[PDB]
């Protein structure tokens, strides 16, 4: 059955046939990375393969159609390049390759796609900015945005700006890769899908984008400046990760976790009836427990601690917090995936309807 | 009456469906999901932008096997239940055996925070007088 590495595990809604239970893997082979977008996902394994699944209305699984797709499916076009890192926005994909080539496909309305034009495609296309000079440690898109972080701590993005949540100030789009630079090295980079956040190497948060909600986390005075990238200073603390959702944002430091924006459905985790916040606020519920990643989905969130369980909280429907095959209910503290509890999870990401997650049983 | 309701409804399908902004033209959701399909709840994730829309263009592909004399559609929109626009819009004549695209415009407002999931479309499939079938989508704006 399940090899001893383990299974990838789905979660809501990932257009599956029936049945289809919602656990695969690969056979000599290991999932590496795992992302989401609104409706779709990617997986990126050791053999440098890609796998696609979900929505493919716009494209987006770069399989040379926008007909339905009920399974996951390697891209064969990018059979000849060693494919290490995937990035799915609402409804476009970027990837790169260990060459030094990043391709895009999918919705491309505002330039996210980084082609120079504002054409849909429905197979990967080079971005020609990108060379084997740039040596992509993180990638990252949301709604019609998309970034590449580098290791030297470079960051490039595209797309939509009608927000200022590429950062690039007074620019309405782009359509081609720019440079977003504080004077800073940048050690993360999260795009939610109307602002984003990055994380510099001496521990700042920088947040821009749609002043709304409160998911930007700054003070009134400051939200006129949202077109440019500015400093979270009411967190005192060194950030780690920031993770960015649909009206909410989630921080890890090397103290505790912070949420802030909207938590309608539960997703700031930080009790029942707090339903929104402007400022940064501690999820006191988890302060004694350590955290090593974080991970935000449109409106859910997901933690993995220090020694591999996993927490959820937000909203529950279709089973995409992970919890329970009958519970569709709506989580406000962060609540334990307990189905995982003979696991170690490895990896997590987090759509708009669903959840993937890598995990090895005991 | 019933059986030829049945016998539109089985050769009945919609092949695929988009939204515009009727200023840019720009594709605003698309989607290849028979949403005409009766006695399953579809789900729909727009833009919450679509909000801020004056006027949506839609366009509807669909084939039919079956003659119609007048095709036509009533849709209400439900929010928590209420209902808050009605609409009507009429194709007219279906040619037997024949694929069509079937343009319209809607006119336009509540945050999209509370609309989301809580918006009910129901389409009702009119020939002329003959009820051929009722369908629901589950609205999210995102």
């Amino acid at each position: 059955l399940m090899p001893d590495s383990g299974a990838v595990f789905t979660f809501g809604k990932s257009k599956f046939a029936e049945n289809n239970p919602g656990k695969f893997w690969f056979k000599n082979d290991v999932p590496v990375h795992l992302s989401c977008g609104d409706e779709h996902s990617a997986v990126v394994t050791g053999n440098n393969k890609l796998y696609m699944f979900g929505s493919n209305n716009w494209g987006q699984l770069g399989l040379g159609s926008k007909s339905a797709i009920s399974k996951p499916t390697c891209v064969k076009a990018l059979k000849p390049e060693k494919v290490k890192l995937a990035a799915c926005g609402r409804n476009h994909t970027l990837v790169s390759t260990e060459g030094g080539n990043v391709y895009a496909t999918g919705g491309n309305n505002e330039g996210q796609l980084g082609l120079g034009d504002t054409e849909e495609r429905n197979t990967f296309h080079v971005i020609s900015f990108f060379t084997s000079e740039h040596k992509i440690k993180q990638l990252s898109a949301g709604s019609n945005t998309s970034a590449a972080l580098t290791e030297d701590g470079r960051l490039f993005m595209w797309g939509d700006n009608s927000e200022g949540q590429i950062g690039l100030k007074n620019v309405s789009n782009v359509c081609v890769p720019q440079q977003v630079t504080i004077g800073k090295p940048v050690s993360w980079i999260s795009c939610g899908y109307y602002h984003s956040a990055f994380v510099t190497t001496d521990g700042e948060l920088y947040v821009f984008g749609e002043p709304e909600n409160g998911k930007l986390g700054l003070p009134n005075q400051l939200l006129g400046n949202h077109r440019t990238p500015q400093l979270v200073s009411e967190i005192p603390e060194k950030v780690i990760q920031v993770a960015c959702g649909g009206e909410h944002t989630v921080v890890l430091t090397e103290n505790a976790v912070y949420t802030f924006g909207l938590g309608q459905f539960g997703q700031l985790g930080l009790g029942t009836f707090l339903f929104e916040t402007s400022e940064p606020k501690v999820i006191e519920n988890i302060r004694d427990q350590t955290i090593s990643y974080i991970s935000c989905g449109e409106n859910h969130t997901a933690l993995i601690t220090d020694i591999g369980l996993m927490y959820t909280f937000g909203d529950g429907r279709h089973g995409k917090l992970g919890l329970g095959l009958e519970n569709f209910t709506n989580h406000f503290i962060p609540t334990l995936c307990s189905n995982f509890l003979r696991f170690i999870v490895k990896l997590v990401a987090c759509g708009g309807c669903h959840m993937v997650v890598f995990a090895a049983p005991h | 009456k019933d059986e030829r309701a049945r016998e539109i409804l089985r050769g009945f399908k919609l092949n695929w469906m988009n939204l515009r902004d009727a200023e840019t033209g720009k594709i605003l959701w698309q989607g290849t999901e028979d949403l005409s399909v009766p006695g399953v709840e579809h789900e729909a994730r727009v833009p919450k932008k679509i909000l801020k829309c004056k006027a949506v263009s839609r366009e509807l592909n669909f084939s039919s096997t079956e003659q119609m004399e007048k095709f036509r559609l009533e849709q209400k929109v439900y929010f928590k239940g209420q209902c808050l626009e009605e609409w009507f819009f009429e194709f007219g004549f279906v040619i037997p055996n024949s694929t069509n695209t079937w343009q319209s415009l809607i006119e336009a407002m509540m945050p999209a925070s509370v609309l989301t999931g809580n918006v009910i479309i129901e389409t009702k499939f009119f020939d002329d007088d003959l009820l051929v079938s009722t369908s629901r989508v589950r609205l999210f704006y995102v």
